[PDB]
């Protein structure tokens, strides 16, 4: 058995109703129950049972979370969609063996614009005895994702030496952060006074920039 | 109560064999099939196959029936999956599930990670991200570790042992030029706060049985 889930991502605006589908390629019910189950998978989480059995709430579950359907066709539905609601739901039949799998829907969460707050950190001295120092610039609770972030040593546009890394969605709040770290040599480090962090985002008028000065 | 503890990732060099372990505790073992289940990095969930701990009767989605080999012991409420001759398309995070009634998976383990590699564990440096006068906003601080040059995926890092969880962005990795792994994490407390609280940073990679504990101290 085929289970068929769409859409393939699915973007509301918080407190906005979430309905999401899957087809099975046959009937999975009988007279008095469908054999259709759905979990929902958070970041980094294992997959966690919402639904069993088409409509059946698990213990703990929010009441806002519901499901319905009958021989190939069910759906879940969120009333109102919460920041902790940001997931991938899959569903997963029972009808015999083997039991098979959706392909997942993620739930992505259209909040507010939000400004990133910038911070930036200079190599600690730690790493300094290593032999290489890394700069981090710290993007912290902006959305929508969208960002840019150049590197400036002395005023110079750096290119080649930084590599960025975004988190998913916060279960909290809705916004992403992301991490640009410069990585230069000791040597290199120690030769220039004026690291800087440049910052484009929609949620600002014009770049921002944090820096400091070497010693 | 249900609970089921998974064995830590780790490596497994092409064509070798890994022994996963899923002990279960919080329950009657033999009264419920354990399920194993593949999740390959960014992927969705399939199925592998299922144990009736009581008799030892196995299913197998076909592709894995030759790969997988589930074993129980009965004595020591613990559930293994063998997986045979390993290539890359086995990199994934493995689960193991109790199965209510052979029909919906009701309590998981937490997942692990097989990489499968010729490359060497290596256990990674962490370095201090410390709050100073060029890391605040509007009253708030942030502060970080850099969690440096590991392999494999995946590491974790905590704060003040679970206590600290509010604002906290652990980032994932980025692969570096030298096919090691670097991530960092950070969380954003109030300035009014530094001199009095404690940060400490938990790290933990456990293909290289790595815990390191930084305290993250104003510079």
């Amino acid at each position: 058995i085929v289970l068929t889930q769409s859409p393939a991502t699915l973007s509301v605006s918080p407190g906005e109703r979430a309905t999401i589908s899957c087809r099975a390629s046959q009937r999975v019910s009988s007279s008095t129950y469908s054999y259709m189950h759905w979990y929902q998978q958070k970041p980094g989480q294992p997959p966690k049972l919402l639904i069993k059995y088409a409509s059946n709430l698990e213990s703990g579950v929010p009441a806002r979370f519901s499901g319905s359907g009958s021989g190939t066709d069910f759906t879940l539905t969120i009333s109102s969609v919460e920041p902790e609601d940001f997931a991938t739901y899959y569903c997963q039949h029972s009808w015999e063996i083997p039991p098979t799998f959706g392909g997942g829907t993620k739930l992505e969460i259209k909040r507010t614009v939000a400004a990133p707050s910038v911070f930036i950190f200079p190599p600690s001295d730690e790493q300094l005895k290593s032999g290489t120092a890394s700069v981090v610039c710290l993007l912290n609770n902006f959305y929508p994702r969208e960002a840019k972030v150049q590197w400036k040593v002395d005023n110079a546009l750096q290119s080649g030496n930084s590599q960025e890394s975004v988190t998913e969605q916060d279960s909290k709040d809705s916004t992403y952060s992301l991490s640009s770290t410069l990585t230069l040599s000791k040597a290199d480090y120690e030769k220039h006074k004026v690291y800087a962090c440049e910052v484009t985002h929609q949620g600002l008028s014009s770049p921002v920039t944090k820096s400091f000065n070497r010693g | 109560q249900v609970q089921l503890v998974q064995s830590g990732a780790e490596v497994v060099k092409p064509g070798a064999s890994v022994k996963l372990s899923c002990k279960a505790s919080g329950y009657i073992f033999t009264s419920y099939y354990m399920y194993w289940v593949k999740q390959a990095p960014g992927q969705g969930l399939e199925w592998i196959g299922e144990i009736n701990p009581s008799n030892g009767d196995t299913n197998f989605n076909e592709k894995f029936k030759s790969k997988a080999t589930l074993t129980v012991d009965k004595s020591a409420s613990t559930a293994y999956m063998e997986l045979s001759s390993l290539r890359s398309e086995d990199t994934a995070v493995y689960y193991c599930t109790r199965s209510d009634g052979r029909n919906d998976m009701d309590s998981w383990g937490q997942g692990t990670l097989v990489t499968v590699s010729s490359a060497s564990t290596k256990g990674p440096s962490v370095f201090p991200l410390a709050p100073s006068s060029k890391s605040t906003s509007g009253g708030t601080a942030a502060l970080g570790c850099l969690v440096k040059d590991y392999f494999p995926e995946p590491v974790t890092v905590s704060w003040n042992s679970g206590a600290l969880t509010s604002g906290v962005h652990t980032f994932p990795a980025v692969l570096q030029s030298s096919g090691l792994y670097s991530l960092s994490s950070v969380v954003t407390v109030p300035s009014s706060s530094l001199g009095t609280q404690t940060y400490i940073c938990n790290v933990n990679h456990k293909p290289s049985n790595t815990k390191v504990d930084k305290k993250v101290e104003p510079k």
